[PDB]
């Protein structure tokens, strides 16, 4: 209802780096709010891309940032009889970047990795890498939870069974509250996808610079399948945390499987275990349900509700006509032990090919009114096509279709301003949540500040 | 009571026909002088006239070519070529029959997935080909068909990147080897040289890549907006068959290979005939194929092997327009199809007139399939191959022209076939001829006696 | 806490076969690699193979190939070693073995299963008396001699365990397929003879409990 | 297979001091060394692994270092608790290799053995053998020779030996040597002596008795 569109501040990139392609806000230990802005696409020191990540503090006037520096070195070991190998050329450092108390986990899903021996290999292939950053003291730790020493023909000899090759792990990344770090790898197990989990502490821990292939005890990697549903579905290209179950001891994860069952799409409640406790399928095909979840509680009973984002849904016109604009369904949790239903609202966009509902970012109480609200990106919606981000507040039947607020994109075209969103944090410490949006594509992110 | 003829000068016989059709002259010298010469030719042979002297030109049309309409040259209009004898302020018509007898221009463009999982379906692909190209040329003469191939985006993990030797041959790890992968390669033109087509689908291989689904949409998309280079014709039907042994990749899929752009929906095969974008730019959305296709007037026909024809039925719903058939060891049901869009062809037969004098002026009267002379109108619609349609046109001059020899063309649009209408003028009588240069019966410095008449 | 819990100790007849187990604590023994390492005092540390007990996957010394096999069981959380064929250089300590962090190190240790093959039969020790010879300084130091005896150990103590200042109980060692053992004991020259000293000397398995008094020799 | 050579075999060392123990491997093995501890009659613990990376629980006071095909193992100020067998291993390649171990020992002052001659028991004499025993008690260093003498004749076959390990007060070392042959030969001589060697003294220590003299 009152973020403010005039007073805006623009932090800024390098050219064709994305910087803004992810963000999150990160609060230090003194409790001084910053900004953790990814920028897959930056140029590394010897003017090959590997991406970065920067460190932008509070200010009014916004600006440049200073990079959170990471190794971008390649590392190879000979050990075992083995030669083991890591390409970060063209990792997308930054692609996804999540903090979590005095810890940035920034991740490069692109990152190869190979193991040779002899006249054979593993093959090279992007397994993913998580970079994780404690500011306040230094410290510097990895996770790479799919690299493996197994030899390519092996592969072939169990039909390709547990291949872990192509995870892209921290595609989509989460931290719960108790700093269990969760990875997306929608290309897991073959490109059905996979959920690798790990304590923070543990990953910090357990990680020694050079090792390359370590153990984290203490991780938890999701299964494999021979279930076609699940083929090339994607499971993990977005992911999530909340409370789904009733019991508060334990932790709830909400993945999404855009591509799952033949390009229908798809959005599973699970326990810690990864044990399906709620699958919620697509509507329409190749809409895309599932390319973002998000978990608020936005009518007020204190009982998180789910939303999830179908930004190629096609929307049915006069005449027989579609019309690609995208879509959010909204759902609300009930009491008890019951599953989640029908959806509750459907949201859907209306510029042509806008892409509504790319992204859901919960805002926290924007208006303090006593319900939590929301923001929807459109990233190329508007009538221009610029992008737009849409402000819904929470009320007791839901949320209201009309939203109480349109952003428009104060960037040229293509910035896909909106694709990147995150709010529920209060930057300049007025009392009230505000919101940041990422325009990789002009290599800026603008930060809205609510107002009483 | 007194008529246009007697009552308007007429000093001569060449006057007489200036005044009126209707007018007849009456040369016979043994006619008293109270009867007038210039008159109806009732009135004349009334009054006495010889009737072999009253002039009285009677416009006409004589067929001067008349080749039959063609049967299955090839003679679309007819008759070809008409004579057309008029007088003075007069009009005559006559007949003209158009027929739809060549056959309609329909282009095929032919995807072909030569992803690794197609080595089994290879011959399938290629039976199809070479099987639409040569039915269909029996179908219609006017056929043109070509042909692209498409694997995936060529970059990691889509892409097998290793060892080195993996880039040139992806078959490198199973000892064996197969060609280098690529997006989209337009391979032939859409050409009407069909033995051609078939020795170049013939000759297509298989390459390999990691993931079961295949970029074909790219190849979709390109096929349909590069319109230069595929060779689509304006006035022709256009079917763009897609073939694939499994799912494909979809906008947002890009994500995976590290590529975020959407697709521009714009053409990006240049002189090298490989889709530039594919390493760079997303999948195409649905609703930007239905766009394109809808725009550029593309029939999608997804000829796809029995174990996704339900994915691809599903896809098709969602492009109002696309059709679906399977893809097998026999071609009969995607064949099927095209015949049908075929059948579902019409044409229109639209007289339009060439080098028409000034002094001539036309009327039409349509005869259609409905059989109803609709008057005024000169065009038929809804004709299929073989259906005939009737015109009568009428032409009238405006007076005499001094010219007195022109011609004009009636010609469908769109039909090579013609009619050329020669027409002459004829303004003397025949006693004009018989001039008698002398006076003899004038004697006062007159001269000419022609059809019993001084100056 | 991470612990790796051998079976116990195996003696066993050459040619016959043998089978040691590894049991994980407060871990999954499919968590990584596995290694079985093989001690023996003059020869030192060799190392037989490791498994992978995820998939089962191993890799021997050739040294060790058509001897050792090693397996694994993740239903049991157990790991295990046998050895066929069994000979004289299979007597050693063997050590299952697996890393903390570095998927390749030899970090955690279990605490070992000995081995020991031989065709002895279980034989009772003879003791020995060994007083002193026929001066007399301030010192005077006594003896036990325990000799053919079948298999490890023995359990020497002097006065039932009331003299331990002043002892030397000397490792064991093999003659003849059978043990044998000796140990000494000093105490000054007041003590004895006049306070009486006995050697103590039992052997489990052959269930013998021996005394012998230290008498000194006469004419 | 690499080859691991460590140095020393063993090291005489005392409290709070700093020592290194040295491994060099057939060929560079960049880092892939690991160092363990064996205390006496015990398991064995995981000092380092990938060169320089303690162990979870292992004091600071140990270190490594080194590159290529030459490593170190430093403990600074030892503890009474350090003085055990250290051993390298590498893992950079398969068949994985040991180097062959070093012994930390107590450093003391040097200490002559007191020798005590035993004939045979009157027991074992009527069971038909005959074992001449004689102790070699508390002596420093550990290396010691001893000879037999069958009336001035040196014998060798038939002679059993063993060493305690070091002592926990004194930090001494003891030897027993058993001459065992056959009762028929023990009764076809007089003198039988026991000759201990050590660093300790130029000449041997000499006991001996004479069968059946009192
Ligand atoms: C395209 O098709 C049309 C339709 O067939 C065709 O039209 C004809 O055009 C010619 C000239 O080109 C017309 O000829 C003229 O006829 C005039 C008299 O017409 C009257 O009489 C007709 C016959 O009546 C009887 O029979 C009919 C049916 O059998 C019946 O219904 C009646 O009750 C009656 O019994 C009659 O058909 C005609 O009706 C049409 O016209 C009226 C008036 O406009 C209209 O209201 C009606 O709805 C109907 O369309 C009408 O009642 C005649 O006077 C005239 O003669 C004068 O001019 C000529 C020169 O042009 C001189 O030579 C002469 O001296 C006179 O001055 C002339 O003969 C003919 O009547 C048309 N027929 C029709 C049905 O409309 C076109 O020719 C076609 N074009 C081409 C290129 O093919
Ligand atoms: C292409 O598109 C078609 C049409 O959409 C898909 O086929 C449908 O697949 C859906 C799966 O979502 C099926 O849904 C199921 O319907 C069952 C009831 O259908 C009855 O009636 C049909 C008449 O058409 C009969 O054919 C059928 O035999 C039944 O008698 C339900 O029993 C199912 O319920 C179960 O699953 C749902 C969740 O999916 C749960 O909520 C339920 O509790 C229960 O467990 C289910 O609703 C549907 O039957 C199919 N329709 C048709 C016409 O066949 C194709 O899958 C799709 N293919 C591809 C490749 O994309
Ligand atoms: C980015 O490129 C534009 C031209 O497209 C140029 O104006 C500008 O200098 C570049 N940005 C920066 C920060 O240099
Ligand atoms: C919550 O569950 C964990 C995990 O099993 C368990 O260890 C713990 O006892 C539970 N805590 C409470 C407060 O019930
Ligand atoms: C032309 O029209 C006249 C009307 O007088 C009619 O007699 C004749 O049949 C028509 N001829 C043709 C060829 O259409
Ligand atoms: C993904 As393939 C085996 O058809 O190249
Ligand atoms: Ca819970
Ligand atoms: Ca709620
Ligand atoms: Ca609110
Ligand atoms: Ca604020
Ligand atoms: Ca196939
Ligand atoms: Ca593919
Ligand atoms: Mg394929």
């Amino acid at each position: 209802l009152n973020l403010d569109p005039v007073q805006l501040t623009f932090y800024a990139g390098p050219n064709g780096s994305q910087f803004g392609f992810s963000l999150d806000f990160h609060k230090d230990s003194h409790g001084r709010v910053a900004i953790v802005v990814g920028a897959p696409r930056t140029l590394g020191p010897s003017q090959e891309e590997t991406g970065g990540v920067f460190l932008c503090p509070w200010r009014a006037e916004g600006g440049q940032c200073p990079s959170l520096l990471f190794d971008l070195r390649d590392e190879t070991r000979n050990v075992g009889s083995q030669t083991l190998q890591t390409f970060k050329a063209r990792q997308g450092l930054g692609a996804s970047v999540v903090s979590w108390s005095d810890v940035i986990v920034a991740c490069a899903p692109w990152q190869h990795w190979n193991v040779l021996e002899k006249t054979e290999e593993a093959e090279k292939t992007p397994v993913g890498s998580c970079f994780l950053a404690q500011p306040e003291s230094g410290r510097r730790a990895e996770y790479s939870p799919c690299r493996g020493n197994t030899l390519s023909r092996i592969y072939v000899e169990n039909d390709f069974s547990w291949d872990k090759r192509y995870c892209e792990a921290g595609f989509s990344s989460v931290v719960t509250q108790a700093g269990e770090l969760v990875l997306g790898a929608p290309g897991g197990y073959y490109f059905l996808g996979l959920l690798a989990q790990a304590p923070v502490a543990d990953i910090f821990s357990s990680y020694r610079p050079g090792i390359l292939l370590w153990h984290v005890s203490s991780q938890s990697l999701s299964f494999d399948s021979s279930n076609p549903e699940y083929f090339d579905g994607y499971w993990g290209y977005s992911v999530a945390v909340g409370e789904f179950d009733g019991d508060l001891n334990t932790t709830e994860y909400v993945v999404g499987a855009p591509t799952w069952s033949w390009t229908l799409g798809a959005v599973e409640i699970l326990d810690s275990y990864y044990q399906r406790l709620h699958r919620l399928r697509g509507e329409q095909m190749a809409s895309y349900f599932g390319h973002s979840v998000a978990v608020t509680d936005v009518n007020g009973d204190g009982r998180h509700d789910l939303l999830v984002g179908a930004p190629l849904y096609m929307e049915s016109r006069a005449d027989r006509k579609l019309a690609e604009v995208g879509r959010v369904y909204l759902f609300l949790q009930p009491r008890g032990p019951h599953a989640l239903g029908a959806p509750s609202l459907l949201l859907t966009g209306t510029q042509l090919y806008g892409r509504f509902g790319s992204a859901i970012a919960p805002l926290g109480d924007l208006d303090r009114d006593g319900y939590n609200d929301i923001a929807v990106a459109a990233p190329y919606g508007g009538p221009s096509g610029r992008g737009q981000v849409l402000v819904f507040l929470g009320q007791s039947e839901g949320l209201r279709s009309r939203p109480s607020q349109v952003l428009d994109s104060p960037f040229p075209t293509g910035s896909a301003f909106g694709f990147s969103l995150r709010g529920a944090v209060d930057i300049d410490d007025n009392g009230y949540p505000d919101l940041i949006v990422g325009a990789y594509g002009a290599n800026q992110v603008a930060v809205y500040r609510a107002q009483p | 009571g007194p008529n246009i003829c007697t009552t308007r000068g007429v000093s001569s016989c060449q006057q007489c026909l200036a005044v009126s059709p209707m007018c007849a002259w009456c040369s016979d010298e043994a006619l008293p002088l109270g009867s007038p010469r210039c008159d109806l030719k009732e009135n004349l042979l009334k009054d006495n006239c010889a009737p072999e002297s009253i002039e009285f030109p009677v416009s006409e049309a004589r067929v001067l070519e008349d080749r039959p309409l063609s049967d299955k040259q090839v003679t679309q209009v007819s008759p070809q070529r008409i004579a057309l004898r008029l007088r003075p302020d007069d009009s005559k018509n006559f007949s003209i029959q158009v027929r739809q007898v060549e056959d309609y221009p329909v282009d095929i463009y032919y995807l072909m997935d030569l992803s690794y999982s197609m080595k089994d379906d290879l011959w399938s692909i290629q039976n199809l080909g070479t099987k639409l190209a040569t039915q269909m040329r029996k179908l219609t003469s006017n056929l043109r068909i070509g042909f692209g191939a498409f694997v995936d985006k060529p970059v990691s993990p889509y892409m097998y990147i290793s060892p080195p030797e993996a880039l040139e041959n992806p078959c490198y790890d199973m000892k064996t080897t197969c060609l280098p992968m690529f997006g989209y390669k337009h391979v032939l033109t859409l050409t009407d040289q069909v033995t051609r087509f078939n020795e170049e689908v013939k000759k297509q291989s298989v390459s390999r890549n990691r993931d079961a689904p295949e970029g074909g949409f790219d190849a979709i998309m390109q096929a349909t907006v590069c319109d230069e280079k595929i060779g689509w014709r304006n006035d022709a039907s256009h079917l763009l068959v897609f073939t694939t042994d499994a799912k494909t990749h979809i906008a947002l899929d890009g994500r995976l290979a590290g590529i975020v752009q959407p697709n521009d929906g714009q053409c990006h095969v240049g002189s090298d005939n490989h889709y530039s974008a594919s390493t760079t730019m997303d999948y195409p959305s649905l609703g930007l194929m239905t766009e394109k296709l809808s725009q550029k007037n593309i029939n999608l026909i997804f000829a796809v092997t029995e174990n996704v024809v339900n994915l691809y039925q599903n896809y098709s719903e969602l492009i109002p327009g696309t059709t679906v058939g399977v893809l097998s060891m026999d071609s009969s049901n995607v064949l099927q199809l095209i015949v049908d869009a075929y059948g579902k062809i019409r044409s229109k037969v639209e007289l339009e007139v060439r080098d028409l004098p000034e002094e001539l002026s036309l009327s039409f009267n349509a005869t259609c399939l409905n059989n109803e002379v609709i008057p005024g109108l000169k065009s038929c619609m809804g004709l299929k191959i073989g259906d005939t349609v009737s015109f009568s046109i009428e032409a009238k001059v405006r007076g005499c022209p001094q010219e007195k020899e022109k011609s004009f063309t009636i010609k469908p649009v769109g039909f090579k076939d013609s009619l050329i209408v020669q027409v002459t003028f004829d303004c003397d009588c025949a006693c004009q001829a018989q001039a008698e240069p002398n006076s003899h019966r004038c004697n006062n410095g007159n001269g000419t006696f022609e059809c019993g008449v001084c100056r | 806490e991470v612990q790796l819990q051998q079976s116990g100790a195996e003696l066993v007849k050459p040619g016959a076969s043998v089978k040691l187990s590894c049991t994980a604590s407060g871990f999954n023994i499919k968590d990584t690699y596995v290694h079985w390492v093989k001690q023996r005092p003059e020869q030192g540390l060799e190392w037989i193979g490791r498994i992978d007990p995820a998939n089962g996957y191993t890799k021997y010394d050739p040294k060790f190939q058509g001897k050792a096999t090693i397996t694994a069981d993740t239903s049991s959380n157990t790991a295990y070693l046998q050895l066929s064929s069994l000979t004289s250089e299979d007597t050693a300590v063997y050590y299952c073995v697996r890393p903390l962090y570095d998927y390749y190190a030899m970090d955690y240790w279990g605490q070992g299963t000995s081995v020991t093959v031989s065709s002895a039969k279980t034989t009772a020790p003879s003791v020995y008396p060994l007083a002193p010879v026929c001066t007399t300084g301030s010192s005077v130091t006594l003896g036990c001699l325990v000799k053919g005896y079948f298999p490890e150990p023995v359990t020497l103590t002097w006065n039932s365990g009331s003299l331990s200042s002043g002892v030397h109980t000397f490792p064991a060692v093999l003659q003849s397929d059978l043990y044998t053992l000796s140990s000494s004991v000093t105490v000054t020259s007041s003590t004895w003879p006049s306070q009486s000293i006995t050697c103590n000397v039992a052997h489990p398995a052959s269930s013998t409990k021996v005394d012998k008094k230290i008498e000194p020799r006469g004419p | 297979d690499i080859l691991m050579t460590q140095s020393p075999s063993s090291m005489s060392v005392s409290l709070g001091d700093t020592v290194s123990i040295t491994c060099h491997a057939s060929q560079g093995i960049s880092s892939n060394i690991g160092w363990l501890q064996q205390k006496p009659g015990k398991s064995f613990m995981g000092l380092i692994y990938y060169g320089t990376n303690l162990v979870d629980g292992v004091p600071s006071r140990f270190s490594g270092s080194g590159s290529g095909a030459d490593y170190s193992l430093t403990i600074s100020s030892l503890d009474s608790e350090d003085f055990a067998d250290y051993y390298c291993v590498q893992y950079a390649q398969l068949p994985y290799t040991f180097g062959g171990g070093t012994k930390l020992e107590i450093k003391r002052a040097d200490a002559a053995p007191t020798v005590s001659i035993f004939p045979p028991s009157s027991e074992q004499l009527t069971s038909g053998g005959a074992s001449v025993v004689c102790f070699l008690n508390n002596f420093y260093p550990k290396d010691i020779n001893v000879k037999w003498k069958i009336d001035g004749s040196e014998r060798q076959n038939g002679v059993l030996n063993s060493w305690t390990d070091q002592d926990s007060k004194d930090s001494t070392y003891s030897m027993s040597s058993t001459l065992t042959l056959t009762k028929d030969e023990y009764e076809r001589h007089n003198s039988y002596t026991c000759e201990a060697t050590h660093k300790t003294s130029t000449s041997p220590i000499v006991k001996s008795f004479n069968r059946n003299e009192c």
